[PDB]
C-alpha cells in the first residue's frame, strides 16, 4: 500500500504465471486442479480476462485439448429465484433451438464454467441450502443450482473458474474444492506505457499522452 | 477483505484498495455534508 | 467396456490428494504425500496400571 | 483412500472404498444405500446393481 502510493518504481521483477497451464497439476504426476479463483480489486480486469480466455479458446489459442465448452456465466445477469436448470444455463450460452445437452454434458471431464462477479451474490449465500441437485434435467431452483455447481455436485468432474472481488473469501472457502486461486494486479510498469500505445492512434499522440 | 492467518486462525483485517484512495475518501468526508469521528473542523 | 473402477479411482485420487490446514487462506492446500508421516498402530492391550504409568 | 486409488495397497480384495464421513451424514431424512454410494461416486448414475453385486 504505502510504497506503491509513493512510487513503487524500484526494480522488483517476479516470476510470472502463464494461462494455458492454469489447470495443470502442481507437480507432474498428481491430479489436475478442478477449480481456480481469480481475485482482484474492483475493476482490475476480471471480466476482460474471462472474455480474453473465451475468445482465445474460440480462436484456438489455448486449451485446444482439455475442454471445448467454456460456458461463460455472468453472475449479475443470473437472477436466483425462479427455476434455473443446467439445461437452460447451457442453452442461454449456446445459440440454437436446442443444443445437444445429453451429448455436451456426457463428458464433464471436458468443460469449463467460467463465471464472473461472485461478489454479486455474497449476500445470497447465508443458509446452507439443504437441497443440492445433481442433475441437469431438473428445475434446479436457481441459487440452489448455483451452489450445487460451485460445490461440484452437477458434473462433479467438470472443471470450473470463478472470478470475484475480495469481499467474501471466508464464506466462499466453505464451498470450494481446494481451488488454486490467482490474484490479479494490473499493468505492472511497462504494460502501462504499452497500453497507451494501444489506446492512442500513433506515436505522436502516445508519446505526449504518456509523458503527461 | 485481505485476511491474515496468525497462529492457528486467520482474521478479516479489512483494508482500502490504496492509501491515496483512503485519503481521497477522507477528503470527501470533510467536503460532504452530514462514537464520533474526528471533528469536522 | 467401461472400467468404471478406473474412472472412480481417478476421481478419488483427484479428490483425496490435498490436506487443508485449519488456518488455510484460499488455495493453500498441501499434498498428503508431502505432509503425511506414519503414526503408531497397536492392537490394544492397555491395562489400568499400564495406562496410568503411560 | 488415496493409496488405494493410486494402487499402493488393497489392489485385490476390494475396489470400492466408499469414504463416508459421519458428521456430514445427517440421520433424519431418507438416506438410502443407493444415495450413499452415489454421493461418493461422481456420475448421473453409478452402476449400483453392478457395484453392490
Ligand atoms: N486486459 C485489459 N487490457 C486493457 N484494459 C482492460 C483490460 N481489462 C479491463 N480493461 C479495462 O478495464 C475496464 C473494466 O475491467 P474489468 O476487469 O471488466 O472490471 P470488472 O472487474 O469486471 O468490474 P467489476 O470489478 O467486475 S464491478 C474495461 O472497460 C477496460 O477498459
Ligand atoms: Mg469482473
Amino acid at each position: 500500500l504505502l510504497a506503491i502510493g509513493k512510487t513503487k518504481t524500484c526494480e522488483s521483477p517476479v516470476s510470472p504465471i502463464k494461462m494455458e497451464l492454469l489447470f495443470d497439476p502442481d507437480d507432474e504426476h498428481s491430479e489436475p486442479v478442478h477449480t481456480v479463483v481469480f481475485q482482484g480489486a474492483a475493476g482490475i480486469g476480471k471480466t476482460i480476462l474471462a472474455r480474453k480466455m473465451m475468445l482465445d479458446w474460440a480462436s484456438g489459442t489455448l486449451y485446444q485439448d482439455r475442454f471445448d465448452y467454456l460456458f461463460y456465466i455472468h453472475c449479475r445477469e443470473v437472477s436466483l429465484v425462479t427455476q434455473r436448470s443446467l439445461g437452460d444455463l447451457i442453452m442461454s450460452c449456446c445459440p440454437d433451438p436446442n443444443p445437444p445437452i445429453h451429448k455436451i454434458v456426457r463428458k464433464p471431464s471436458r468443460i469449463l464454467f467460467l463465471m464472473d462477479g461472485f461478489d454479486e451474490l455474497q449476500g445470497a449465500f447465508d443458509e446452507h441450502i439443504g437441497p443440492l441437485c445433481t442433475d441437469w434435467q431438473k428445475a434446479e431452483r436457481g441459487d440452489i443450482l448455483l451452489s450445487s455447481l460451485i460445490r461440484k455436485k452437477l458434473l462433479p468432474e467438470a472443471s470450473l473458474l470463478i472470478t470475484t472481488r475480495p469481499v467474501a473469501l471466508e464464506k466462499l472457502q466453505h464451498l470450494l474444492d481446494h481451488p488454486r486461486h490467482v490474484e490479479i494486479l494490473g499493468f505492472s510498469e511497462a504494460k502501462r506505457k504499452e497500453y497507451f500505445f494501444k489506446y492512442f492512434s500513433d506515436e505522436a499522440q502516445a508519446r505526449a499522452a504518456f509523458s503527461l | 477483505m485481505n485476511l491474515f492467518q496468525k497462529e492457528v486462525d486467520c482474521e478479516k483485517f479489512y483494508s482500502f484498495i490504496h492509501m491515496t484512495f483512503q485519503e481521497f475518501f477522507a477528503a470527501m468526508y470533510y467536503l460532504l455534508e452530514e462514537l464520533k469521528l474526528p471533528s469536522r473542523d | 467396456k467401461k472400467d468404471y473402477r478406473k474412472k472412480y479411482r481417478k476421481y478419488v485420487r483427484s479428490r483425496f490428494q490435498c490436506i487443508e490446514d485449519r488456518n488455510a487462506r484460499l488455495g493453500e492446500s498441501v499434498s498428503l504425500n508431502k505432509r503425511y508421516t506414519r503414526l503408531r498402530l497397536i492392537k490394544e492391550h492397555r491395562s489400568q496400571q499400564e495406562r496410568e504409568q503411560e
